[PDB]
């Protein structure tokens, strides 16, 4: 989903 | 003694962010804080910012404010406030273009920031040991492997590849231009 | 220079209960130190305060010791050891019982006494900056995330809500009633 | 004011070990750095020491790092660099010789000479106070946690029992030695 | 011998969505695909439905698509084509509009109309023997496992709570709407 | 960050 | 068809004490079913069997009921009702014995019963083919791995390794005394 | 009604390995049967196919040989056991040639077989109907799902990519040149 | 099982 | 805590 | 450590 | 596959  | 004024707001700004992502769910405020994601947002000029203020989970916001408790403190405290602000707002914005490039608009977080710092910090103290900054030897050995790890893919999350080398290298590149005399 | 007896019997303590956890077994222990379980242990008082001594992983002793040691080494240090004593003992009676309402007996660790401790250094250095405590900046933030990872059940563990909020709620009420002059 | 030479050399080791093995991958490293797996290596004389170089995983190295940095330091400065160099060296072969009895060449990391800095610095803080060196109250909780957390195997990794057991005993013989007057 | 036109179409779509969500991104997906989020897209109809397609991990799509397959084929043999139609259509627009009541639009996957499947299958052989269909004892027993798991949160996923109930009641309704005389 |  | 009358009891009242365990939570279940734990529960009878009736996690509840499903279908079926019975009591009080012996009263699950049952039907199988009972060779590969993994640990839950080779034991023996003629 | 040779030898031999993993250990059994990690080993023949043979966890095992006894035993059963053996050292064969070369010898499973099965049985149904050998449709469903989550990663383990593009491209392959007339 |  |  |  |  989300890249951090 | 403590934390100064950029410092400290922000870490009150992530962690507002952050509750304000736990209450209204994380999507719904990545609606209003990611890097524009459609030709209609491309004049909220927040958004080329704010996508630092986002944290996903405990593990990733903790360990960013800490690395930026540490080395923005020191900036701040060593240069002043004027000078952490700028590189805030370079690694930041810079860090996304990059990102955003590589990967498309939906990822946050401090660490474009973050790592931006370690190569200042670092360079900076190598480069110019007058301006009274410097990054402690044990410290290196620490930015080091958090380096790696983002690199390599060694944290257990998703990686933001492009913000992690364009801040890196942001950082380092202020650190240049702030040591020549 | 090091943490004052109270602070240190508590440590030692919570490991001494650990380390016989891992010997016996989880439940074991908890058989013996948790809650009152059933109407014929209702007189067995020191279970009104030990279930705060039980710590069921790794990462739940070591935070909860780590917040407790800083913590509760300022509370020992700047206010006495008695003081510490007592906002322990209000902390593990209160926090328990709102724990035990909500979800019944089997809980156990250090931070509903540890909430506290958050909400009375940080309320106290604010009403009463004469008393020589106060939260430093830096660790109001983390102690702020500590709360709202609790909150929004942020650990990865099934979290002891009643003690939590109760335990907090302590720590204000405590530092309230200590600032009056 | 920062960790001495002996201390950040094998940092600086264990990091370039540690991104060797994230590059060329870790068997290939294991190959080269491994206690002797085969009797064609036996002359192969680093291989009995240079297993505690390499680590796993980011929480692997953070935290055996982490534990050296503090400990290796303090022995570096109040000890001497020579001191650090020689608890080293026979925590490293010792630890090896027992892991491999017990289970094979397989393992890696700087843990039995942790254990042994553990076992040293408690020890002889507590036998000979007049050396200057000693474990803070504080330390010995999360160093007594961490002894427990790799005897009962907490960490969520396999752990070199024999390493762990025969690292804590060299530490503790040492200190017996260097506490006679 | 094998899944009739409605079961294929369905996991069909449902891979399809699963390959472009890893291909572009799982949020660029549910921006198209997710009950509508603003009011601007009240009046995209397929929004209603098509957030029974999306699926975010391996373990998500695979038990979803496998009870579907059971359960919609054997509904598609007994029953017909129209019946599967119909049941799918109610239950992902109701059990829809109960999640986002709930708790917003960011949900998706297949189980509102899976829950209604376990339902409908077991009530219409119940009441209705005569229509050729029922829920088999073993599968009796791993839906009612499904059902506890999903109602006390035992898959490691944030669940889809609303949709799951309302889902579940869909295909009650409707069993016992169609084992009327 | 989604409910499945 | 369908599962015979004891296959089937078995089931439901595996998920009536795993709802009874999400609803009351667990230790409050253990208190009431688990092995005696205190000399005064010695004579509550239904204790020395119905540690077998309590499931832990949803992994650890699908895939006993799933073996248990297959191979108690297979014996009812085959053997008839009674002989499953008996299968069971004998392999739940035995494995229950000593698994307390080895690591005391704190364990559950239909483990002891189905790898007597594994141990039982292939054993018979090959000893006495005329019985009409046999274990398939592909499922003969499958109960190996889930006999390695139990006793080498590779589940990721705590194992009762007593009651495992207890139940392994019991059912071998009765298929060979079930084999004489 | 059964696994024919072939399947069977492969399941035991895997069975057999794994087990020779858990009571040896992994790398020790690695030494043995791994795609030549040193010029030395060369002409040791059976390392390029026994790489096939070796599993690192109990899903890894357990889901390999599920697909393997389904999509082998079919393959045995209608085309023979001389087939199966051929499209096994190919695919074997060949898979580990191609993972070497992009990432060195350092693996093992029999996925590259698995999905060469996939690609053959699929492929040889549709080109060939025929023969007699087709993948149902669900399986399609299935199969392809898996296929996917090898090539994005989605398993949570490390993948062997070169491995599994080669196995479908062989598998493909080959039922192209069968499915000629 | 146990809150923590 | 338990063993399964 | 290795690929599967 | 190591112990640490
Ligand atoms: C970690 O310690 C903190 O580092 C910061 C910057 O280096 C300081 O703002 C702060 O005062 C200090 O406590
Ligand atoms: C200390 C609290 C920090 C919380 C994070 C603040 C994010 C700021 C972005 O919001 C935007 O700010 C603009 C002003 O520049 C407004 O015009 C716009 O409407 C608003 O959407
Ligand atoms: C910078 O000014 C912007 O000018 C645009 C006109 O192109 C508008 O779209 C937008 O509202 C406005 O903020
Ligand atoms: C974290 O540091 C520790 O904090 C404690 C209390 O604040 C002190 O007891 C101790 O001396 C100090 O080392
Ligand atoms: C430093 C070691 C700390 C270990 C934890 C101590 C838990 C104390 C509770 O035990 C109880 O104490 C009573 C005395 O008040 C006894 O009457 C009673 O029989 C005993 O069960
Ligand atoms: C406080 O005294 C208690 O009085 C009770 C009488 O009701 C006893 O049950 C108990 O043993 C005793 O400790
Ligand atoms: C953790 O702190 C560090 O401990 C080391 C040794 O105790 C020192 O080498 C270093 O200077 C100090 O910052
Ligand atoms: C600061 C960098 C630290 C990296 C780790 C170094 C490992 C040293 C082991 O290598 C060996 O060293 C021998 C010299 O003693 C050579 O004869 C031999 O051929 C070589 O294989
Ligand atoms: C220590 O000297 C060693 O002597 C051996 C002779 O036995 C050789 O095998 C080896 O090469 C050599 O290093
Ligand atoms: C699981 O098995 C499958 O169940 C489906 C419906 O019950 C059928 O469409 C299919 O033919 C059958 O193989
Ligand atoms: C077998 C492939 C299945 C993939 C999933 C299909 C999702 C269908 C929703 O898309 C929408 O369909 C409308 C037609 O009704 C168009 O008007 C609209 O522009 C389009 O956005
Ligand atoms: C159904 O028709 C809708 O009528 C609306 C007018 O209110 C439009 O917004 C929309 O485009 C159109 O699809
Ligand atoms: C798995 O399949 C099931 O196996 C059981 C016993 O072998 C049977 O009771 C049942 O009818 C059958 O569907
Ligand atoms: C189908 C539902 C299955 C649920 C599990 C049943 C557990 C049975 C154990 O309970 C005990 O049964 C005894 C009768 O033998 C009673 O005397 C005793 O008071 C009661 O505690
Ligand atoms: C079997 O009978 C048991 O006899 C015991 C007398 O020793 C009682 O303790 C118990 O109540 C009773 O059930
Ligand atoms: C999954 O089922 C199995 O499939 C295999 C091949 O398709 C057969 O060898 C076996 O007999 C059958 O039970
Ligand atoms: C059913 C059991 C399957 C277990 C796996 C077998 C692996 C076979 C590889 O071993 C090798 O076989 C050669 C014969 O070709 C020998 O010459 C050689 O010395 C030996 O190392
Ligand atoms: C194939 O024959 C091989 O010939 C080689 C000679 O080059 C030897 O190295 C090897 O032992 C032998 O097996
Ligand atoms: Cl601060
Ligand atoms: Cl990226
Ligand atoms: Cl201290
Ligand atoms: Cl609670
Ligand atoms: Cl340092
Ligand atoms: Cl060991
Ligand atoms: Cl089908
Ligand atoms: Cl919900
Ligand atoms: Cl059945
Ligand atoms: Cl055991
Ligand atoms: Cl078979
Ligand atoms: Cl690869």
């Amino acid at each position: 989903r989300v890249r951090h | 003694e403590r934390a100064g004024p950029v410092t400290w707001v922000m870490m009150i700004a992530c962690v507002v962010v952050f509750i304000a992502m736990q209450i209204l769910g994380d999507q719904e405020v990545m609606l209003w804080l990611a890097w524009p994601f459609d030709p209609t947002l491309k004049f909220e000029f927040w958004r080329y910012f704010t996508h630092a203020l986002m944290h996903f989970s405990l593990m990733h916001i903790l360990f960013n404010l800490l690395w930026w408790w540490y080395l923005g403190g020191a900036v701040e405290k060593r240069l002043g406030s004027g000078k952490l602000i700028v590189i805030t707002l370079i690694s930041a914005l810079l860090s996304g273009y990059v990102q955003q490039k590589f990967s498309g608009p939906w990822f946050g977080g401090l660490s474009g920031v973050v790592y931006a710092l370690m190569g200042y910090v670092w360079l900076r103290g190598e480069r110019d040991p007058q301006s009274g900054i410097y990054l402690q030897r044990g410290l290196i050995i620490f930015a080091l492997i958090w380096i790696v790890a983002g690199w390599f893919d060694l944290f257990g999350m998703s990686m933001a590849n492009g913000a992690h080398i364009a801040g890196l290298a942001v950082g380092l590149a202020m650190a240049f231009v702030d040591s020549l005399n």
